[PDB]
């Protein structure tokens, strides 16, 4: 899975 | 929504960069600032980011012990501070809002980026030159005329034209390296000849590395 | 970390024609429950700060050209603009933010085919604050044209000169896609005062005789 850290500014969902 | 940086440097090797990067148009707090290098011919590297907000950072571990990203929030601004730099470091370092992706919305911006170029070598301003519009230059209704800028180090030196004002007709080339080590460049415009006996054309340079700005008349 | 390569590192494209830019990540960046891919791709201009054109590897920025389209999952991904033009040249990176550092490509570089121009061509004198300082430097100007290879010859009183030249080319042009030259004879005052006649000779496809512009001294 994606780490939700790697960039702040990208929300889980778009 | 801005990102504006502080201005390009020289450091020696050994010695720390601290670059600011001034945030406006939004809540300051509201996202993490990044800052990504990019040595000169090579690919962006991503060093490191600051949450705003609570002002928890990380760090590429390429960079882990060697850089430090803090914010002021009261100021706005974000800083990147590179310790024990060698000349591999030379590179222009940006600060970026990277990628913030909402279900709302999506945008990016970026500073306009900072040179840091870490040498041993002397730092010397340039001598800036005219290249007068004459007859060897018209071309019809055209004349083009510039400004020749020797013998500085290290990059980069900015030329305007005008304060900004004349920007059509520009080319400021990029800088050529002489045997002796420094560097040199050309910026030229095209112009009407008609008008040169009523227009005046002035390159503003500036070497921030050696606190030298010049404002130089070109005249026919 | 997850290692961005891109493929081919330059590209030449006719305006109007098609340019793609492929891009391979050393592990996958799918989030396969989401069908979510971390893949952006940015367009960059010399001196100037890169800018985001795609994000999940297939959405547009706002304000994106339509002619702008990513595609792929996984690990290789295609940055594809159908009909290319002259505002497009650049380098052009992918990026992925799946995983910490994040880490970018390499660049593909991305120039712009178009018809022959021939050059104007413009010498310069050597200003008299440069001659008080006791060096000549004379600046022949090739504005406007295309393709890049154009050869400029120094001539001091016909005699061609060898090592005492530089030059430089502008990046493409991103309204008309051409290029500009400038070409630097630096002497020393003693040298550049005996001889009279200081001549830039140009060669370019798009010209039907080697161009000379001259002065003499004075």
């Amino acid at each position: 899975n994606p780490d939700p850290n790697a960039n702040p500014n990208v929300d889980p969902n778009a | 929504v801005q990102l504006v940086q502080s201005g390009a440097e020289v450091k020696k090797p050994g010695a720390s960069v601290k670059v600011s990067c001034k945030a406006s148009g939004y809540t300051f707090t509201t996202y993490a600032i990044h800052w990504v290098r990019q040595a000169p011919g090579q690919r962006l590297e991503w060093m490191g980011w600051i949450k705003v907000g609570d002002g928890n950072t990380r760090y590429s571990p390429k960079f882990q012990g060697r850089v430090t990203i803090t914010r002021d929030t009261s100021a706005s601004t974000a800083y990147m501070e590179l310790s024990s730099l060698r000349s591999e470091d030379t590179a222009v370092y940006f600060c970026a809002l990277l990628t913030v992706i909402t279900p709302d919305d999506a945008f990016d911006i970026w500073g306009q980026g900072t040179m840091v170029t870490v040498s041993s070598a002397s730092t010397k301003g340039p001598s800036v030159f005219p290249l007068a519009p004459s007859s060897k230059s018209t071309s019809g209704g055209t004349a083009a005329l510039g400004c020749l800028v020797k013998d500085y180090f290290p990059e980069p030196v900015t030329v305007s034209w005008n304060s900004g004002a004349l920007t059509s007709g520009v080319h400021t080339f990029p800088a050529v390296l002489q045997s002796s080590g420094l560097y040199s460049l050309s910026s030229v415009v095209t112009v009407p000849s008609s008008s040169l006996g009523t227009q005046t054309y002035i390159c503003n340079v500036n070497h921030k590395p050696s606190n030298t700005k010049v404002d130089k008349k070109v005249e026919p | 970390d997850i290692v961005m390569t891109q493929s081919p590192d330059s590209l030449a494209v006719s305006l109007g024609e098609r340019a793609t830019i492929n891009c391979k990540s050393s592990q996958s960046v799918l989030y396969s429950s989401k069908n979510k891919n971390y893949l952006a791709w940015y367009q960059q201009k010399p001196g100037q700060s890169p800018k985001l054109l795609i994000y999940w590897a297939s959405t547009r920025e706002s304000g994106v050209p339509d002619r702008f389209s990513g595609s792929g999952s996984g690990t290789d991904f295609t940055l594809t603009i159908s009909s290319l033009q002259a505002e497009d040249v650049a380098v052009y990176y992918c990026h992925q933010y799946y995983s910490s550092p994040l880490t970018f490509g390499g660049g593909t570089k991305v120039e712009i085919k178009r018809t022959v121009a021939a050059p104007s061509v413009f010498i310069f004198p050597p200003s008299d604050e440069q001659l008080k300082s006791g060096t000549a430097s004379v600046v022949c100007l090739l504005n406007n044209f295309y393709p890049r290879e154009a050869k400029v010859q120094w001539k001091v009183d016909n005699a061609l000169q060898s090592g005492n030249s530089q030059e430089s080319v502008t990046e493409q042009d991103s309204k008309d896609s051409t290029y500009s030259l400038s070409s630097t004879l630096t002497l020393s005052k003693a040298d550049y005062e005996k001889h009279k006649v200081y001549a830039c000779e140009v060669t370019h496809q798009g010209l039907s005789s080697p161009v000379t512009k001259s002065f003499n001294r004075g």
